[PDB]
């Protein structure tokens, strides 16, 4: 059934590269290729909150 | 004890400096005198209390939220469990609480004001008819001089 | 205090009416008396102390079962932990409860006693040899018309 007025689909993925690490992509076909990736410090550990207040 | 709102029915209005103290009619100032010692003992001991319930909680960081997907209902409710427990825990302890310690603050100034009308009976022996009011009518009516020493209880005979 | 099953030994079993009250040898009725007042006010504090005790515990709808495949033993053992929890703790501060609040019942009934004892005593004064088992040798054995006045805590000189 159409999604957006799409029948097809993209699913989508994700991993945490460790430092040093190396990622490999090796793609026949339908690979939506990475263009921008973000650098980043895990903080302590936090969550999300929903709402209107102004910040 | 029976000593607050007991046979001391009601209070007095008139002592903008303490908690406890003393009324005396005698041949000048028909003022209230405030016992700074049984009353900044309290004061050290009631703030004493507040503070220990406010502050003996630490508490760690946390956040409480946690997001399940539509086939991960059963930790969504293990979840939804773990935090109605510590609300039930919680309010239950704390009404409770609440409901209890004030009590045991109440009878705090009964002991308190029962100890001080002790503190001067126990020492004024047959000088006074003991009216079951609290209060005493004096033999040789204590000038300012005399009353103001009472206060620290100190007599003579 | 020291009234309840100190100097005031046992109790009375002929008193079908309340809870506190006096015994009374003079001329005519040898029988007991309540105070309508001193017990309708320990009864208005306890059934309002149980219903808190009962009621002060609102509990939301739970289904605490959950059903783990033989691959979730983790989650199975986080649950059991979670439940282990709550019996530990609703256990530990139920049976405290009961032990502690049970001692403060019957305190509550020495101290009113004790406030019953001394709210005539300290009204009677010198016209009785004050027994130390809580009863009062009367120097003009009131009738029927004067002992039904001592129960509002009336008198003359």
């Amino acid at each position: 059934p159409k999604v957006r007025d799409q029948s097809g689909r993209m699913n989508y993925y994700w991993t945490l590269l460790e430092p040093g690490d190396t990622i490999i992509f090796e793609a026949t076909g339908n690979l939506i290729a990475p263009w921008y990736a973000f650098a980043l410090s895990r903080g302590p550990g936090s969550g999300i909150i929903t709402s209107n207040a102004p910040l | 004890f029976g000593a607050i709102a007991g046979f001391i029915e009601g209070g007095w209005t008139g002592m903008m400096d303490g908690w406890y103290g003393y009324h005396h009619q005698n041949e000048q100032g028909s003022g209230y005198a405030a016992d700074q010692k049984s009353t900044q003992n309290a004061i050290n001991g009631i703030t004493n209390k507040v503070n220990s319930v406010i502050e003996k909680m630490n508490t760690q960081f946390t956040a409480v939220g946690k997001e399940f997907n539509k086939l991960e209902k059963r930790m969504e409710n293990l979840n939804k469990k773990v935090d109605d427990g510590f609300m039930d825990i919680w309010t239950y302890n704390a009404e409770l609480l609440v409901l209890l310690e004030n009590e045991r603050t109440l009878d705090f100034h009964d002991s308190n004001v029962k100890n001080l009308y002790e503190k001067v009976k126990n020492q004024l022996r047959n000088n006074a008819k003991e009216l079951g009011n609290g209060c005493f009518e004096f033999y040789h009516k204590c000038d300012n001089e005399c009353m103001e020493s009472v206060k620290n209880g100190t007599y003579d005979y």
